[PDB]
């Protein structure tokens, strides 16, 4: 007794450690940089449905007003 | 977060191991010093009797 | 961050503090324990020199 102690301890000790900053490291690096720019891209394509939109609505605006 | 609190308790976990051997070897030590000092004495009054029986 | 460095960095000195004064305290207790062993080996002698004497 109290010699399972060091086997079951020093164990997570330092591997749970390194594997838990492993884990931390490649979800933020899967996630953050990838969101921004993909927030970046979907903006991007926003200003030009509202170009598009804006160019629609103006025509349809100049024709139909009688 | 997850792994951070796991991490910390493991820091703790070290801690109170080696705050604990620490404490327990202070006692030791003061215990065992304790010893060589009355077998000191002892040794202390055995000269003296000594010299009582030589003279 | 701030908060975590700190803290692991107290608690690792903690546990480091607490590991060293733990070896001092043994080393103290291993000398006196020698020491002590040598006063029971002299005190032994003296003993059977004073019985010699008051024969």
């Amino acid at each position: 007794d109290f010699d399972d102690i060091h086997r079951k301890r020093m164990e997570k000790d330092l591997n749970e450690l390194q594997a838990l900053i492993e884990a931390h490291f490649e979800n933020r690096k899967k996630e953050e940089e990838e969101l921004v720019s993909l927030k970046d891209r979907i903006e991007r394509r926003r200003a030009e449905r509202a170009e598009q939109q804006r160019i629609r609505n103006e025509r349809e605006k100049e024709r139909q007003n009688r | 977060m997850d792994a951070i609190k796991k991490k910390m308790q493991m820091l703790k976990l070290d801690k109170e191991n080696a705050l604990d051997r620490a404490e327990q070897a202070e006692a030791d030590k003061k215990a065992a010093e304790d010893r060589s000092k009355q077998l000191e004495d002892e040794l202390v009054s055995l000269q003296k009797k000594l010299k009582g029986t030589e003279d």
